[PDB]
């Protein structure tokens, strides 16, 4: 009855305006008010008057029916309709040639013994024969059908943490339709796991699965360790020669989020920046203040040769290119890795001659990137030739540019349609160019630097027309004669670059302005002043409160000197843009990423002043005795040189020689939530809750949630293209049918979401177009269970600005602690199994003199900061019974760090007295302030008051912790 | 005496080709050369052969030229001619041909029809020539987006891999959905591009799967109870479903989808098992004509939202192309001859369809008139032998479906019309040749009947026919069938081997001198099927025991027997797939069609004149009385 009038109001509208009013009518898991809705309608106001009126039908005629229904709404028909699509995949792809061997006929005669895959399905075999005397034959299909009748399903989490605990589920299927089947299943044991398959007894349940069914078997494990550890059911049938085995692997992620860390970038030119031709580099140690407990940390040093020796060696390499760029791609300008730094590294080794150092392959592997991301970038090509950044959106101006000078330079190494190309830029003069040379962005703006600010008129679309007029130069000869209007359009966008010059304030559009002139060889006059008078401190096109953009900035200005022939203002400029690698040595984005590598390869292109290299590097490490030593020649092989440590200390590199290089150090640990309360630009509230009974919930998930994530931008515009990433909690996963609501509508919230894969955690990726500066942008959806976790550690939402990394706030979010979250799902000697991790007078002089025991205390806890991940334990050291390697006294302060898994091991009372003995690989951190770790060689004993000790049954106890006190202090440790 | 000489109407260069020669009334031994000359000129002898005509071989002897592809013969500027001169003695028969190089074919087969993103196309080119024996080659392959732009572009020689090109393509993750395109040309012919076409879509991995079945595969448009279409909902496992189908229907008015928005029903599915009906006034209704005549021509599509019981995921699914008709058969004449021949049977082959197109089976039609009565096969076709009178008027046939269970109004009728054959000056002078109708295997024995048909003063002087066999648009058999005085029937057994495959021509003939001193030739021809097979051999068995059920993992023993030399290629694919997208997988049947397209033929039998069935079959005639036939221009035949 509700559905009936919801497709009568949905037939009074036609065409496209019949979208907008079904889109009305569908629910929002926010539950905007209607008028709310419409503010993300991008169509224009005859879809936004479609949507208003059937979205307040509705409105009104639910609570009308709701307020006398006293006395599911399951309607998208599509009519387009996904079917099945996902199958096994093909094998069995040979040609056989030896079937020489003639019968009486001359038919040859092939046995061929093959395997079968772990599909149960029916296999056909195809066969095509060609004979030289017979020609072409197609044989008949053979099929082959592979049932088992029993089989296992193991279900297994994305991702796990160390010393967190689950429910596995093996689901054992049997289709005899009128036989049951007897089963036992078996967990087999790992030392990795902790679970109740031990070493000396197996754990084997027996079950019967009924006809025609299935039966879910569960086991409870901890993972004690970190890394890929396999997970192995086996099970056989009863009275049968049945039975099959599924091992898998279970990724147990180390505990808290893991965080790389820029140390320090340095140019290495002793020439230029050496005293007496020695040139001195100290390295700090890393701010390690957010470290994981229990997690080693690892410094990776990095020596190159050339200042584009990383980027080059990455960009022909397929599985390091997709590590230059830290944010994900899949979305239109972002998509661009998989051509922009492939083009101009094959361009670089082209016109220097160096491929006589990698194989011969290595340029012809790195020929087939960019026709895999030729490809790919094809995908974002609309139906009109121009490109938008999402599959349903308008085509970005700034985007479809983008796309032609990509396509230009790549059609010199790749086949690229060059009518398909033209066609995009004939798209470009007729649509979107204005008659007075400006270029008009109508969809969505993509980069930031895209906007002329409020009252200023001066500067508004000068960044735009420039950054069109590169691409339109880049397609000049490849689009000559498809286009007549080419040469006309960009001397039209050159002359209103050049008169506006002088209205020009901020040091990006200066540079990006002087480059497109540069190129038509307008870059003279006042126009070349005002572009040489803007640089700070001779070296840097920046503007504060910019990061990325400045080395956009900065890489425009050095591509415009370049092209002026301008190599002698050119070095310092090189310098400064060769360290600004703030995101784990490398920068960060896409488009700060492709334009610091077309200026620093551009520089080692048309100034080849590297063939003198011989630069010698020797860093001096601390916990080394011998100081390492690296000679980069020209000629030697690879133009870098890497050294890896696990200490966290400072060093010195000492530099000698002729050339210009970089020195890259970049620490990797596992960072807790402390450094993570900064955020920077925007603004973050994240809350999860229990989902209502109502909802309908998938038959595998066990419970649901309600995930609300809440996000402003804090600048004077709004956010354009920001990130929201979004790491799911162990055992959860989103409901993607409220993301493709989020997603797919005329009021679109999510321009793409999708998951991403080979990460740490199992995390959602959301795409924004914009934030809000003015209103907090909210966004609802579900998510859902698949099995009890015992100890569930928190999720996280990280917003960013996609072209500022700086621009980031990341917020964690858990559960409540009455959910029964946090309860161990273990019964008894699984729980002690798990407890090994977190820790009678001759016993105890014993194992406080082991080898190894490095303090003995007496300490009293004063308080505890019960934490997601570990617990603090604040104690006053009241007695010191043997002095360690951290210099303490005696009623001073200390903080014990035990995990989450030994707050019910420990059961510590606040207030009590306690005896404390442990290791001194358990001290961790820096004096001032050392923190102590309970771990499995710590000794935790409690001390009864002086009140307790007059009962009869702690007698005996205090007076064996006053004879251990004394004998310890007096004696000490046996020699 | 008379000579004659016989070729195909289009001569391959590089090619063996057969020229009939004969010799009608000759004496003695009477020696033949056969020279190709250049048009026009006549400078040079491109092939010279030489044969004889004596009473061993009956005055009949055959001659294979083989015309080289020369310089001025490759020039793309005009259709070019050659001149075929024989030479009986002293008299010189003469004709000009129509000259193709051709030998260009490329068969293109991927390992699946749909694709996900991410998967690889396992794809294969197979390089044959002319007589579809493998040539080594140079094969420009091209890979093109859904919008046409090449994103892969391969040059491979099938020369050292004998004509199996073997290749793979990885689909990457973002990638353009709809229906792609592998094209595949030589490099020596870039404006013959072959090509075959697969689908990528997207990753679907439903719990369960939805499946529209209605009651009837077609929908009775005067049907009072309505369509009844039964939901059958499964898990992908094999269980069964339980929960609630929301279904609404509509209708495709061609390009044209108009949803009936008050045939939405909610339907409970109980174990698997669902029922939602279209009432009869919801479709009149519903669409804007409210005319049972207005919506003939037009479909009905379902679509069902079948939702768990426990809330837990929901699975569409879409049946359409459900027709609105009243005749559930369509009648064709595609497979019949035009032309009979007067007081002698035309073999009729109705071919009867259903309306997705698929040949309707066991169908029985009644022509109205004559009342002959017969059953269609598994392929559709049946065969009606209508009995003609002697009169040379047009046969205007009228065919109709009789099946049992289906109401006079909604029975299957068409109307055609067969024309006469003509004879030299209105004489009864006829032919006609009766083809039993067997689906004919290579091994089988064909019996073909010569029937006679002459004035009473003219039977005499017949001694002979005078036969022809073409298959693939080459001359495969000539011979005689002697006939002795009287006899009115003449069999001819033929052996059907494996160079009959598709499908073969039998042209025959006989000349006499007729009541007005003049030479008169009457001829007939008839187009037989032969049952797809193979010209070599190719099977697939077990190697082992005849396993039903295997298990995951397990070792089994293939046998693949093929000739000797051949190169196999081999693919395994999932079952699912090779259902799903049929026109675009590689079948036996799709390579004996794209030769059966390649033929020299338009009609299936008889002609105009003399001159007309020699025309109409594929061959051109020369005699030294004067006797011919007229040239052909184009290899292809009109149709409005
Ligand atoms: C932080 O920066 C580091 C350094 O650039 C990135 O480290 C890279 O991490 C991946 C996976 O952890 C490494 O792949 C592994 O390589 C080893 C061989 O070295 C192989 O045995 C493994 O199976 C695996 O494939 C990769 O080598 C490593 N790169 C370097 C230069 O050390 C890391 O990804 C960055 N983290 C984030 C969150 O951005």
């Amino acid at each position: 009855q509700l559905m009936e009038k919801r497709m009568d109001k949905a037939g009074q509208y036609s065409s496209d305006l019949r979208k907008c009013c079904e889109d009305g009518m569908r629910d929002n898991p926010m539950k905007f008010p209607c008028q709310r809705r419409a503010q993300f309608i991008l169509q224009g106001d005859a879809c936004v008057k479609a949507f208003l009126d059937c979205c307040e039908y509705i409105t009104q005629l639910r609570q009308q029916h709701s307020r006398d229904g006293a006395l599911d709404d399951d309607i998208i028909p599509e009519e387009d309709i996904i079917s099945r699509s996902q199958f096994p995949e093909s094998w069995l792809w040979t040609v056989i040639e030896d079937l020489k061997q003639a019968d009486k006929n001359g038919i040859s005669t092939k046995l061929m013994n093959v395997f079968l895959k772990d599909s149960i399905t029916t296999w056909e075999i195809l066969a095509v024969s060609l004979s030289d005397k017979k020609g072409i034959c197609v044989a008949d299909p053979y099929e082959v059908t592979v049932m088992q009748d029993f089989f296992i399903d193991l279900r297994l989490p994305y991702s796990v943490v160390r010393n967190e605990q689950v429910e596995i589920r093996a689901i054992l299927y049997n289709y005899r339709e009128a036989e049951n089947l007897k089963v036992r299943v078996e967990l087999l044991y790992n030392p990795a796991f902790c679970s109740l398959a031990t070493a000396k007894k197996r754990h084997q349940q027996t079950i019967t699965i009924p006809a025609r069914s299935s039966v879910a078997v569960p086991y409870v494990i901890v993972p004690l360790k970190i890394g890929l550890h396999e997970v192995e059911v086996k099970a056989a049938v009863y009275n049968h020669f049945i039975s099959d085995g599924v091992k898998k692997t279970l990724k147990v992620v180390p505990e808290g989020v893991r965080v790389n860390k820029t140390v320090a970038v340095r140019t290495l030119n002793p020439e230029h920046l050496g005293q007496g031709g020695v040139q001195r580099e100290e390295v700090p140690a890393a701010d390690l203040s957010d470290q994981v407990p229990d997690t080693e940390s690892e410094t990776k040093i990095l020596l190159q040769g050339t200042p584009v020796a990383q980027m080059t060696e990455d960009a022909i390499d397929g599985e390091r290119l997709k590590h230059l760029i830290q944010t994900p791609s899949g979305c239109g300008e972002q998509n661009m890795i998989g051509m922009t730094p492939t083009v101009i590294a094959v361009h670089y080794l082209d016109s220097t001659d160096q491929w006589e150092k990698f194989g011969l392959e290595k340029r012809q592997e790195s020929l087939e990137l960019i026709r895999k991301g030729y490809t790919q970038q094809l995908a974002f090509r609309q139906k009109s030739s121009a490109y938008a950044a999402f599959q349903y959106r308008p085509p970005s101006t700034w985007l479809t540019a983008y796309v032609v000078k990509v396509f230009a330079l790549a059609a010199n190494l790749i086949a690229i349609d060059s009518k398909d190309l033209c066609e995009t830029v004939k798209w470009l003069i007729l649509e979107k160019q204005k008659p007075d040379g400006i270029f008009q962005e109508d969809g969505p703006v993509i980069h930031q630097e895209m906007i002329g600010g409020f009252r200023d008129t001066r500067e508004k679309d000068v960044s735009l027309t420039a950054f069109v007029l590169i691409a339109l130069h880049e397609a000049k000869d490849i689009c000559e004669a498809q286009v007549n209007s080419l040469g006309r359009s960009i001397a039209k966008a050159g002359d209103f670059l050049e008169n506006h010059y002088r209205e020009l304030r901020r040091p990006y559009t200066v540079a990006i302005a002087a480059y497109a002139l540069a190129l038509l060889g307008k870059l003279e006059g006042d126009r070349l002043t005002k572009f040489l008078n803007t640089a700070k401190e001779k070296n840097r096109w920046e503007e504060p409160n910019q990061k990325l953009y400045n080395v956009e900035a900065t890489s425009y200005a050095l591509l415009a000197l370049l092209a002026r022939k301008d190599y002698d203002t050119t070095p310092p400029v090189v310098r400064w843009l060769n360290e600004q690698r703030y995101y784990g040595g490398g920068y960060g984005s896409t488009q700060a990423t492709f334009m610091v590598f077309q200026a620093l390869a551009q520089y080692q292109k048309d100034v080849p002043d590297h063939k003198e290299l011989n630069l010698d590097v020797s860093i001096q490490l601390p916990s080394r005795n011998s100081a390492v030593r690296h000679r980069i020649l020209w000629e030697s092989a690879s133009l870098l040189r890497s050294e890896e440590t696990k200490e966290n200390e400072r060093f010195t590199v000492k530099a000698e020689g002729k050339g210009q290089g970089t020195l890259s150090v970049v620490t990797v640990y596992h960072a807790k939530l402390k450094g993570k309360v900064s955020c920077k630009k925007f603004d973050l509230r994240v809350s999860i809750r229990p989902a209502p009974e109502t909802v309908k919930k998938p038959q595998d998930a066990k419970g649901s949630m309600i995930l609300d994530i809440c996000t402003k931008y804090l600048g004077d515009q709004d956010a354009t293209m920001s990130i929201l990433d979004i790491s799911m909690m162990t055992g959860f996963s989103p409901d993607v049918e409220d993301l493709k609501t989020l997603s797919t509508g005329v009021d679109r919230y999510i321009s793409k979401y999708e998951m991403n894969r080979d990460s740490n955690k199992n995390t959602l990726i959301i795409y924004l177009d914009k934030v809000s500066h003015t209103v907090e942008d909210c966004l609802s959806f579900k998510v859902h269970q698949y099995f009890n976790v015992g100890l569930i550690q928190p999720g996280a939402v990280k917003v960013y600005s996609y072209y500022n990394l700086d621009e980031t706030c990341i917020r964690f979010y858990h559960p409540d602690k009455e959910d029964g979250m946090l309860s161990k799902l273990c019964h008894k000697d699984t729980c002690r199994c798990a407890e090994e991790n977190c820790f009678t007078l001759e016993d105890r002089l014993d194992k406080a003199c082991e080898p190894g025991v490095d303090y003995v205390y007496k300490t009293r806890l004063i308080q505890k900061k019960l934490e997601d991940d570990f617990d603090e334990y604040i104690m006053v050291i009241e007695n010191i019974i043997k002095s360690g390697s951290d210099e303490v006294q005696v009623k001073q302060e200390r903080k014990f760090i035990s995990h989450i898994k030994c707050r019910e091991a420990l059961k510590l009372k606040e207030g009590a007295h306690y005896l404390v003995w442990g290791v001194s690989s358990d001290l961790w951190g820096e004096k001032p302030k050392i923190s102590y770790i309970i771990g499995k060689d710590t000794w935790v004993e409690l001390w009864p008051e002086a009140e307790e000790c007059q009962d009869e049954e702690n007698q005996k106890q205090c007076e064996d912790l006053a004879n251990f006190t004394e004998n310890m202090v007096v004696f000490g440790c046996p020699n | 005496p008379m000579y004659s000489m016989i070729t195909p109407n289009i001569l391959r260069l590089e090619s063996e080709e057969t020229v009939v020669l004969e010799a009608h009334g000759g004496q003695g031994t009477i020696q033949v050369s056969v020279t190709v000359h250049d048009f026009p000129a006549k400078k040079q002898v491109l092939s010279n052969e030489n044969t004889q005509l004596n009473s061993n071989n009956g005055y009949l002897s055959t001659v294979t030229i083989k015309i080289p592809a020369s310089k001025e013969l490759k020039s793309d500027k005009g259709h070019k001619f050659v001149t075929v001169v024989a030479t009986f003695g002293n008299v010189q028969v003469e004709k000009v041909v129509l000259i193709s190089l051709q030998s260009g074919y490329l068969f293109i087969q991927t390992d699946k029809t749909i694709y996900t993103p991410g998967s690889t196309v396992l794809y294969r080119v197979f390089t044959v020539d002319h007589k579809l024996l493998p040539v080594g080659q140079t094969v420009f392959i091209t890979i093109e987006t859904p919008d046409g732009i090449p994103v892969k572009r391969d040059s491979k020689s099938s020369q050292n891999q004998f004509g199996i090109l073997t290749l793979s393509w990885n689909i990457p993750e973002l990638v353009n959905m709809g229906v792609w395109k592998i094209k595949a040309y030589y490099e020596d012919s870039p404006q013959q591009v072959f090509s075959a076409e697969f689908e990528v879509k997207e990753y679907v991995l439903p719990s369960f799967e939805v499946q529209l079945e209605p009651e009837e595969k077609f929908y009775y448009i005067d049907d009072p109870d309505g369509l009844k279409v039964n939901i059958i909902a499964r898990f992908l496992y094999g269980e069964q479903v339980d929960g609630t189908a929301f279904v609404i229907f509509g209708v495709q008015d061609g390009d044209r989808r108009i949803s009936l928005t008050h045939s939405l029903t909610r339907v409970p599915i109980n174990d698997g098992n669902g029922e939602a009906i279209l009432k009869r006034q919801v479709l009149l209704n519903g669409v804007q004509p409210s005319r049972a005549d207005a919506l003939v021509g037009k479909s009905i599509y379902v679509s069902a939202t079948v939702i768990l019981q426990s809330g837990s995921d929901m699975v569409e699914a879409e049946r359409t192309g459900i027709p609105i008709v009243t005749s559930p058969y369509q009648i064709h004449f595609t497979k019949t001859p035009k032309f009979f021949k007067p007081a002698m049977p035309f073999d009729l082959m109705v071919y009867v369809t259903n309306p997705d197109g698929s040949p309707a089976r066991h169908i029985p039609v009644v022509t109205q008139g004559s009342n002959v009565q017969s059953l269609t096969q598994d392929d559709g076709v049946a065969k009606l032998s209508i009995n003609t009178q002697n009169k040379r008027d047009p046969l205007t046939i009228t065919v109709r479906t009789k099946k049992d269970n289906i109401p006079e109004g909604r029975q299957a009728t068409r109307t055609m019309q067969a024309l006469p054959y003509n004879t030299q000056g209105n004489s009864n002078n006829y032919l006609h040749l009766s083809v039993p109708r067997v689906e004919l295997k290579p091994g089988e024995t064909l019996n073909v009947n010569f029937h006679l048909r002459t004035d009473p003063g003219e039977q005499a002087k017949i001694r002979y026919y005078t036969y022809m066999i073409m298959n693939k648009g080459k001359l495969l058999k000539v011979g005689r069938q002697y006939r002795e005085p009287g006899q009115d029937l003449v069999v001819l057994p033929l052996t059907i081997t494996s160079d009959f495959i598709p499908s073969f021509r039998l042209v025959a003939y006989y000349t006499l001198i007729n009541a007005k001193g003049q030479r008169e030739v009457v001829a007939d021809s008839v187009w037989v099927d032969v049952k797809d097979s193979c010209m070599g051999t190719l099977v697939v068995k077990n190697g082992g025991k005849e396993e039903k059920h295997h298990r995951p993992g397990q070792q089994i023993t293939l046998k693949i027997e093929a000739d000797q030399g051949a190169r196999v290629g081999l693919v395994a694919v999932d079952k699912g797939v090779f259902v799903l997208n049929k026109k675009n997988k590689l079948t036996q049947r799709k390579i004996w069609d794209v030769v059966e397209k390649a033929d020299i033929g338009c009609t299936p039998g008889s002609g105009r004149n003399y001159a007309g069935v020699f025309t109409d079959a594929g061959l051109t005639l020369k005699t030294s009385q004067g006797l011919e036939t007229q040239q052909r221009a184009d290899p292809q035949c009109p149709q409005p």
